[PDB]
């Protein structure tokens, strides 16, 4: 059945949104970390 | 960073660069020409005066006025992770499936350190491949090195894909066992063509077997040094998974003949005098360093199992490649051109096949207590059947005794039902049921190598138990 | 049954890849503003010192015209010649004595050289 | 440009000094006669040049000039119905400028610069174009030659010529950036032309021979290799494929073979008829010729020129077939040049990179989605000439590992004048399974079953021959004698095919299906008869066996009625006895 | 059987002899290349 | 052009080579003269030129040369031969100098001896059937005008007799094909390389007997002559043949006595130069070198002349897979292979038809050229003889008494074939006689066994018995 | 060094009737045994270790497979010495080499084993030395000769193969040690064609 495929697509897009929301908080922390580390 | 521009020689696959004594032997370098294109290369010799670099790919646009060489890494390493499962790589770890690159947890040298002999333990548990002639008669045990010997037109790729798709562990037969033990497949293909590549991709994706697999695919038009590297990267991933995450991994090396040919070309490119029949003198050591990276380790719950696949150059088992592979592995599984031309798949010939560790992976507490005796009886009966099949062409069937006619019919039914299983996935119990149904064709008491208890317990079942859906 | 699992895995992995590529774009656009910063002369002094310590017996130093004024003192102190080169940006170049070897200390090269090493820490900080 | 002087001459190899700054595999002009060469080694201030022409009479100190470009071909209208040498020079115009012989230093253009072509533009000003898109159409010998954007050109159309007649040098389309796009372009022969996507092969390549089309099929985008000793029948088979195949365009490469063969093609093909279009057969053929006594180094260039032209015609949307008359000659040329370089040999003196070169050449075949959104294919069939018929030779062993079908020829069959003389036991094909749906839809619903039955019969006969070699045929039982005789009937009446007969030369798939059906029906009837006590020695003289044996020579359109009559006779000849 | 076995051993001897000759030639040419490089550069 | 320059400064003499250092004015491939202290002059050719030195191969022995007095002078930048129409009936040694005592010929032209490749567009289809008078060639392995058809021989086998007989009896048949009835005889160009006195005397006596010496050009390099001269003899012979054929409309038949000696000389030069060997020590460019010789035959569009080649070579150990026969077969257009087994049984000529081949046969036979049943009769003979040989193998195992009648028929056919068709002795058979004998032999088999022959031909020709021809 | 080598007068009693009766080996002699699969070679070798009158046993595995070496390294720590009832391992020395170990070790393994055996003999004991698969040692020797670019003889083996084999096998024998006592070394070499 394709209802299972629809459910899997729904959960995949939900997971993508959730991980993007997780990233958005510490995006700047990661940017600052790499900017500090690359410089001598 | 640091670049070298003192090129003094370009010819064939080699180039010489001056004032390069800071390059370590065996390093990986980038070669850039006037147009900005970058190529790969490996340092194969270092001296106080110049270094020698074997270039990957081709030297088409290079010159002595604009070419520059820079270091990439002192030692060829691969960054490994558990996210590699479900991914496809190009043979030097570059992704080829369009997905973002992995984030490594650690980087390890692709050439492996030897296992300490006192650290290994005895292999004692089997793997169910779903193929009757392997599970019943040539059982594959966790930690074994069991190659497949095939020919020119024989379908070894189909067998490899089927084994990769169907192989599994069976904890429920090992006492109570543990319901959860991870299983993964590492697939290495060397010098394959585009048709085979498409076939493998389709087979791995259409059934969901990709979700537990890692693929290293090297095409026939790719550089040869990548072909030399591919099995080592595959085995690095296998060792990492097995001995740091307690996985049960199965490694399949698609064609060792291509690897041997690439090794010969690489050796000749460095002006080395070849050994027997044009192959390098150190070929045995190289094959051993590849094969001996499998086994089971005391104190660890993981394992590595290998199924090398190689095409005999002229169906000649005397050839150096099969001969050297036989010394290092435990037995072989050999395909038959006769069975293939007769329309039987998979065309595995039981008579020349052999598994040298079978006795330890079967018995009571693993598979079933009748396994060894059933396999022995099947072997003897099939040998008798083929002999009588040869004799009847001269003397005719009417001149044969009743036992000879029964053996002949048994051999025919064996070939049609036990071997010719098609794309069917058979569990060990189903295979043993079919074996007992075939043995019941023979009269009781002729079963010399089976004990009376097992005969009483199992003999007498009719072929329609499987003939209802062969 | 397995196509959905593959879809979920691919979506998650590609979302992570997008996040890391966004981080890389941000750090790339952050690095290119350093020459405006008043700390830039110290950065170029450090880069030139690193390059010359990485090239024993170096002949000369090569840099951007707008960044060589911050490096006039070091060249005379180290006893090497300094040159002008508009193509080189936000970094320094030192040409070896023989003329065959040379070194580079541009920040973008360092960024692309250390991005693989820092990617694991980036992922740990973002989602760990 | 980089200019130097000759320093050392030894055969086809020239070492030039003062050539600092030259690049590898660049075209150079050697001497005041301007002979074409190619740089294959750079060493300090010197360069190693292999000359594509004869070098007798050159002197030390003559100038050498590098053009700065690799070997390339001109791709455009005017290549069909033509013959070229190893580096794409029209042999007709050489024969006009020079006498009956071929001389050095002749400069001619690959595409005729005087002919006018009817141009019909398809783009309009202000359209974005990309490499591989079609700009217009030019008719050529019943085809519609499509002008293509070069594979690596981007921009937007500024202006286009109105419909009319122009030469190939006319800048028909000009982009915004001012780049002029003519009817042709050049391409380096050592670079594979890009495609959009490779595709799986699911359509047969109809060769016209029963044994190849049935027992060992080759798909549309596949590769096949046909080795054998001298006199086995490679060239006749390849020319039969050229005459009777269903490919739109045929490219024939005679690398290092007899010139009489090229003459035979040039004389016959204008008089023959295209199987599908109905026009002259020569109008769909391109010949690249490099005979045995032509310069050695051009043998390598001829193969690349042929495959590049085939790839171009594929990019236009055709299905192309490429025949290589011998690759062992290419290997020998490599070995000779390597000897000149004084390198380290591998195996029988061959350079170590021979297998890589062969793999790169063979991997250019396949069915693709072109950059223009079309569909095309290239099929490669390459002949191999092992020394002494020894199949363990490195070229043959390298070829095994990359081709999809293997057609091995047998000297014993050729000695007894049994042709095509394919060694059935040593041949195979990997496209058999993939083509089954096509056979079911287009030939018959049970065709694979008949083919498998025929294969099983041949296998059984091969098995029995081992005993027959020991005790003789008379010692066998009756069923085994029947198997042996049916095997002989199959060998003599189905697999055998006369390349020079007026009707037997070409055989359709349905005719082969009918012949197989008749043979299987007869075998079933004979087995049933011997089951019930009919003597086998009486079966061999049945009147229908001669009709089965001579069913080959029936015309293609008379065949269905003949098949009906023969099937009814097969039923009667055993029903009447009962 | 003895005749065919003798033929097989004879052919093996021929092939091994040819292989040994080829090894000798390769050794000589490698020696010449090395001598030229190390003496005349 | 007219001044003489001498290069002293010879630094090396060993075997067939000689190094001279300060000579960079020597073009690659030039011809030089080497003079020693006593004033004797020997020839040579430049095979490698450089700024440091030039390498010269000496066409004679090196006895008496020294590094103090020897000098080298240029002769010509490109090796050329002076050809003339008035050289028919003359004799020359391996390098073109007269040996018959007559004055040197006045050259009409000077042609390079390496020649030039023929343009395939300028070539023509070889079509004229040549009647050699030998049944195993005329019927089964037809020779057409413009073909290269070598003979594969052995140590004691009589290949020279076969070549002389073919040269004596060969003729075209204008009446059969309807061409312009003209009776111009063949012009014979004869090149000998390492020939012994016995063979040379036989050939000369045969040519004198047939009165063909007035139409022949002879290039003789005997077995005691210098070896390196053999690199030039085939080239000079073929230069003369091509000139005659394509500038005077002659029909030239070229005979090359033994290419094995040529390959021996080629290997000597290759080994002296440290070339990378092919199989069995022969140089890697032997295929190219042989092709530059064999490919000079054929016919040209718009011209009446032709060149036909009959090389003769001895397979070293009767081994067909030796490099010399292998490469020759890969280049030429068929071969006539002799059989030692037939020779021992007293059969002449001992031509074994199974390994033989004629690639151009289909062009020159058929309706309107010889007869409409030629090709099918040939195929039927081939199949029947092959079956006979197979049954010969069988009876060696299962005994003759156990045969059927069909196998006995085929065995008798094979025996009669060998004793009547192949074995003809020294007699000249027309094509009709050979076809008649072939049909007489084929009449032994049942009419229904002739699967390769159409029923019209079987009705027309089958039935007549062999005793009516003899007996 | 030794003072003097003695004649093979006394037997090396292996405890197996067929070997001790029909095909005896003297103390200080040499014997060879092929290694077909499934013929119980390892059982016979460990029986030689357990029951023979040798005071000390030296076992050399030079190029064995990984799993075979695992089997032999697991089995011996379980065997029991009949003479004392204590572990058999208390009087044995094991030299172990797998296929992927360096070539020099695989080539020098048998020399190390025979030197240790000679030492224990010079102490006045009777030593049994068992070399498993000298074919693998020969393969290592061939590889080393190839790396040195030496002209082979026969099936690619270096021409000095027999000399090395003789140099290994001739160290066995019953001698009068430099201390005046008696000792012996017996060598059993497995050969696997
Ligand atoms: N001396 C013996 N006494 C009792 N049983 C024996 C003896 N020798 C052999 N066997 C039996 O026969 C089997 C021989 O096969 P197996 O593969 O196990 O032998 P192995 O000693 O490990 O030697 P190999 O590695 O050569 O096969 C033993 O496992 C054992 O069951
Ligand atoms: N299929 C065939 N049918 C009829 N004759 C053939 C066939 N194949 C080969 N021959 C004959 O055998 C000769 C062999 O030469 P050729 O076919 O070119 O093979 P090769 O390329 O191996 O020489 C040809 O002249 C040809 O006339
Ligand atoms: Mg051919």
């Amino acid at each position: 059945t394709e209802a299972l495929l629809a459910r899997y697509r729904e959960r995949a897009e939900a997971e993508a949104k959730a991980v993007r929301e997780k990233a958005m908080a510490r995006l700047d922390e990661a940017v600052a970390l790499v900017l500090k580390e690359v410089l001598p | 960073k640091k670049e070298y521009t003192g090129i003094t020689y370009i010819s064939g696959p080699l180039l010489f660069v001056e004032n390069a004594k800071d390059l370590a032997y065996g390093a990986i370098v980038d070669i850039k020409d006037g147009t900005g294109r970058v190529r790969g290369g490996q340092v194969i010799e270092v001296s106080e005066e110049y270094a020698v670099i074997q270039v990957f790919e081709e030297t088409t646009g290079l010159d002595l006025a604009t070419t520059s060489v820079s270091l990439v890494e002192d030692v060829a390493r691969l960054g490994v992770s558990k996210e590699m499962l479900g991914r496809r790589f190009n043979g030097i770890g570059k992704p080829i499936d369009g997905l973002p690159p992995i984030t490594p947890e650690k980087r390890l040298p692709i050439t492996g350190l030897p296992l300490n002999p006192v650290a290994r333990r005895k292999p004692e548990q089997f793997i169910q491949t779903g193929i009757s002639t392997i599970d019943v008669m040539n059982t594959l045990v966790r930690g074994q090195k069991l190659p497949i010997f095939s020919g020119s037109g024989l379908p070894a790729n189909e067998i490899a894909a089927q084994i990769a798709r169907q192989a599994t562990v069976r904890p429920d037969l090992s006492g109570e066992g543990e319901k959860e033990e991870p299983f993964a497949v590492v697939f290495a293909a060397m010098g394959i063509t585009q048709r085979e590549l498409s076939y493998f991709i389709q087979e791995f994706e259409r059934t969901g077997a990709l979700s537990r697999s890692v693929l290293f695919l090297n095409k026939a038009d790719d550089p040869t040094i990548e072909r030399i590297l591919t099995p080592r990267m595959a085995l690095t991933v296998a060792e990492y998974l097995a001995f740091e995450h307690d996985y049960h991994v199965l490694v399949i090396l698609t064609d060792m003949t291509n690897y041997c040919e690439a090794l010969r070309e690489i050796g000749a490119a460095r002006e080395e005098i070849p050994g027997r029949r044009g192959y390098p003198g150190y070929m045995y050591t190289d094959l051993a360093t590849i094969y001996e990276r499998a086994g089971v380790v005391e104190g660890k719950k993981g394992s590595v199992t290998q199924i090398p696949i190689l095409s005999m150059p002229d169906d000649d088992r005397t050839h150096p490649i099969p001969d050297l592979t036989g010394y290092i592995t435990e037995g072989q599984i050999q395909l038959s051109r006769e069975l293939h031309r007769k329309g039987i798949y998979p065309p595995i010939d039981p008579l020349p096949s052999l598994s040298r560790l079978m006795n330890n992976g079967v018995g009571k507490g693993k598979t079933r207590e009748d396994h060894k005796q059933v396999s022995d009886q099947l072997y003897s009966a099939y040998a008798n059947g083929v002999d009588i099949r040869k004799l009847v062409a001269i003397i005719g069937e009417d001149a044969l005794t009743e036992n000879d006619r029964r053996y002949l019919q048994f051999a025919d039914a064996f070939e049609r039902f036990f071997i010719n299983q098609g794309q069917q996935n058979r569990s060990i119990e189903e295979s043993l049921q079919i074996a007992w149904a075939l043995l019941s064709m023979l009269p009781q008491g002729e079963l010399k190598r089976i004990s009376k208890d097992h005969i009483g317990k199992y003999y007498g079942q009719k072929l329609e138990e499987i003939w209802g859906a062969p | 049954e397995s196509a959905g699992e593959l879809l979920v895995a691919t979506a998650r992995t590609q979302a992570r890849g997008e996040v890391l590529e966004e981080v890389r774009r941000r750090v790339r656009e952050a690095l290119e503003a350093l020459p405006q910063k008043p700390e830039w002369p110290e950065v170029v002094r450090k880069l030139a010192l690193e390059a010359l310590e990485a090239l024993p017996g170096a002949k000369a130093l090569v840099a951007n015209p707008e960044d060589l004024p911050h490096l006039e003192a070091l060249a005379r102190e180290r006893g090497v010649e300094l040159q002008a080169e508009p193509a080189l940006r936000l970094g320094v170049r030192a040409v070896g004595a023989e003329g065959k070897t040379q070194v580079e200390n541009s920040l973008l090269a360092r960024l692309d050289r250390a991005w693989d090493a820092l990617s694991s820490k980036v992922a740990q900080a973002l989602w760990g | 440009m980089i200019q130097g002087v000759i320093q050392k001459i030894a055969g086809p190899a020239v070492i030039a000094k003062g050539m600092l700054g030259a690049r590898m595999y660049d075209i150079c002009k050697v001497g005041e006669e301007g002979l074409v060469g190619e740089i294959i080694r750079l060493d300090g201030d010197t360069a190693f040049v292999q000359v594509y022409e004869d070098t007798s009479g050159l002197k030390v100190g003559e100038p050498v000039v590098s053009t700065g470009l690799p070997l390339a071909v001109e791709l455009g209208p005017g290549m069909l119905n033509g013959i070229y040498d190893g580096i794409q020079r029209p042999l007709e115009r050489i024969r006009e400028k020079t006498g009956i012989y071929i001389t050095r230093g002749v400069v001619v253009h690959a595409l005729d610069r005087e002919k006018k072509w009817a141009w019909t533009p398809m783009v309009k000003p202000g359209d974005e174009v990309r490499g591989g898109m079609v700009l217009g159409t030019v008719p050529e010998f019943g085809f519609t030659h499509k002008i293509l954007v070069p594979p690596d050109v981007r921009g937007r159309v500024k202006e286009v010529k109105p419909a009319g007649e122009y030469t190939v040098e006319e800048p028909v389309v000009v982009l915004e950036d001012g780049t002029e796009l003519k009817m042709y372009h050049t391409w380096p022969v050592r670079r594979a032309r890009p495609v959009q996507r490779k595709l799986d092969p699911n359509t047969p390549f109809l060769t016209g021979m029963r044994i190849l089309d049935v027992l060992f099929p080759v798909a549309m985008g596949g590769t096949a290799a046909i080795p054998g000793p001298f006199g086995a029948g490679k060239s006749v088979t390849q020319q039969s494929l050229a005459k009777w195949s269903n490919a739109d365009v045929v490219v024939y490469v005679g690398c290092g073979e007899r010139g009489n063969e090229m003459t035979d093609v040039l004389v016959e093909f204008p008089e023959l008829t295209d199987p599908k279009t109905g026009g002259p057969l020569m109008h769909r053929t391109v010949l690249i010729a490099n005979t045995s006594n032509m310069p050695v180094a051009a043998r390598e260039a001829s193969i690349y020129v042929g495959v590049t032209i085939a790839e171009y015609f594929r990019d236009q949307g055709f299905s192309v077939a490429l025949m290589a008359d011998s690759t062992s000659r290419w290997a020998e040329a490599l070995r000779e040049i390597s000897s000149r370089l004084e390198e380290m040999p591998a195996e029988e003196g061959y350079p170590p990179y021979l297998a890589a070169r062969l793999a790169a050449f063979y991997e250019r075949a396949g069915k693709v989605i072109t950059l223009g959104g079309e569909e095309g294919a290239v099929t490669i069939v390459g002949a191999v000439s092992p020394p002494g018929g020894d199949m363990s030779e490195p070229v043959t062993q390298s070829t095994l590992r990359i081709v999809g079908a293997f057609w091995r020829l047998d000297a014993s069959l050729a000695f007894r004048r049994h042709f095509p003389a394919i060694n059935w036991n040593g041949s195979y094909s990997l496209f058999t399974s993939a083509l089954d749906p096509w056979y079911r839809e287009n030939v018959a619903e049970d065709y694979p079953e008949l083919r498998d039955a025929i294969s099983e019969l041949l296998q059984r006969e091969a098995g029995l021959q081992e005993i027959v070699q020991l005790v003789g045929p008379d010692a066998l039982q009756d069923a085994e004698r029947l198997v042996i005789e049916v095997g002989r009937i199959i060998r003599e009446d189905f697999l055998q095919q006369n390349a020079y007969h007026e009707v037997d030369a070409y055989c359709s798939m349905k005719k082969a299906y009918g012949i197989m059906k008749m043979i299987l029906a007869f075998y079933k009837e004979a087995e049933a008869a011997i089951k019930r006590g009919v003597s086998i020695d009486e079966i061999l003289q049945l009147p229908v066996l001669e009709r089965i044996g001579r069913a080959r020579y029936v015309s293609e359109e008379e065949f269905p009625a003949y098949f009906e009559e023969a099937m009814k006779e097969i039923q009667g000849a055993f029903k009447a006895l009962a | 059987i003895p005749g065919i076995r003798a033929q097989i051993r004879f052919i093996q001897q021929v092939l091994e002899q040819r292989e040994r000759e080829d090894t000798f030639r390769l050794k000589r040419i490698k020696g010449k290349i090395e001598a030229r490089e190390a003496e005349e550069e």
